[PDB]
């Protein structure tokens, strides 16, 4: 029962994370790239700084990671292997984290209310900043879910330990990459 | 209508996630304590004035000293939390949480929150602490810490019973208005 609640949350929150990145890309980002609205000179052609590599993070999750996690739904004790298999893809959170302070200052110093205008217009509860912290949140959350599975799965559970290892290493490496 | 970003910080022992869940759902989650609370916003009225309260969790970032501050800029109010039945979390208010919050956000109000009020009088919790030569954290200890960090209020609550819980967030909003 506990391993099932954790797996369910894993999957449900993965779905929400995919939805959240997708919303960010198709509202805040799409307005910058669209050609429909007035883009401050302070940020023009700097969507790469603002959103960092969030496209590529979304594509990973939306094309691959969510489909694979789903296949482990009835195999919670094995899900650590999913993180082992895909460990290289998580390296992109290192890039994302590195960039995030530059992103935030850029939005602060140079965007005025461009993005707030967009938020009001689309009716979004979450601000551009709220969306852009999410990869940082998600990448530090997987390790908590794996720790919870470790408290309730038997010695058939180096298929959690190695997963957790990977999911402790990625955020530490992102952390250690910051200036 | 006024928007408020409130970030919740403190050790894993505080139960940050459970706090926020219990507050926003009006119920201790009981059956299963979810590890994930996603950035949240809702309208609440405080002293008449209606307000949009934004809540961010930070659970999972407790070991990543450079990632944690990514959430700090433009915060309107912090809850700095410790568990009333973990002296080590209390001491970390001073050793860990206050320094970094101040360093990044020098003029932002802090509410000092002691969680797990329901455990301060619990025999098993008390005895588990006595076996380590410790005791729960009492009210004047929290007041003295609040004073030392510049906290605008010291408040005690339980996610379990809801005692003091709604007040924590009311006061977070009052600290901004
Ligand atoms: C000390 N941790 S424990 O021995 O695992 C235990 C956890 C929960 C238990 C029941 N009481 C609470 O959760 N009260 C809370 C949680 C928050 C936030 O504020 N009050 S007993």
């Amino acid at each position: 029962r506990k391993k099932e609640f954790i797996m369910a949350e894993l999957l449900q929150t993965e779905k929400a994370y995919v939805r959240d990145l997708h919303e960010c890309l198709e509202t805040y980002l799409w307005e910058m790239t669209s050609g429909v609205e007035e883009i401050p000179p302070g940020i023009l052609n700097k969507e790469h700084i603002i959103f960092g590599n969030i496209q590529e993070i979304y594509d990973f999750h939306n094309n691959i990671f969510l489909k694979e996690l789903e296949k482990y739904e009835q195999l919670p004790e094995d899900v650590g292997h999913c993180f082992v298999t895909w460990a290289d893809k998580f390296q992109m959170y290192v890039t994302y984290c590195k960039n995030k302070p530059d992103s935030n200052q850029l939005i602060l110093e140079h965007a005025g209310t461009f993005f707030d205008e967009i938020q009001q217009r689309h009716g979004l509860a979450n601000s551009i900043s709220s969306y852009l912290i999410k990869p940082v949140q998600r990448v530090t959350k997987y390790q908590l879910l794996l720790k919870e599975l470790l408290t309730c799965c038997e010695e058939g559970k180096g298929e959690l330990k190695d997963g957790l290892e990977v999911m402790l290493s990625v955020p530490k490496k992102a952390n250690d990459a910051m200036h | 209508m006024q928007a408020i970003k409130c970030v919740v910080v403190g050790d894993g022992a505080v139960g940050k996630t459970c706090l926020l869940i219990s507050y926003t759902t009006n119920a201790f989650p009981g059956e299963y304590i979810p590890t994930v609370f996603d950035n949240y916003s809702a309208n609440v009225m405080v002293d008449g004035k209606p307000v949009n309260l934004g809540l961010w969790d930070t659970a999972g970032q407790e070991d990543y000293d450079r990632l944690r501050p990514l959430s700090y800029p433009q915060t309107d109010v912090f809850l700095i939390c410790f568990s009333l039945v973990s002296p080590a979390s209390f001491e970390n208010v001073r050793a860990k949480w206050y320094p970094e919050v101040r360093h990044h956000c020098p003029n932002t109000p802090i509410i000092l929150v002691g969680t797990k009020l329901d455990l301060r009088d619990d025999k098993d919790t008390i005895e588990k602490l006595k076996e380590k030569k410790l005791t729960p954290i009492t009210y004047p200890q929290g007041l003295a810490m609040a004073k030392e960090i510049g906290a605008v209020k010291y408040l005690e609550c339980s996610a379990l019973t809801q005692r003091g819980l709604k007040t924590v967030f009311d006061e977070a909003i009052r600290a901004v208005l």
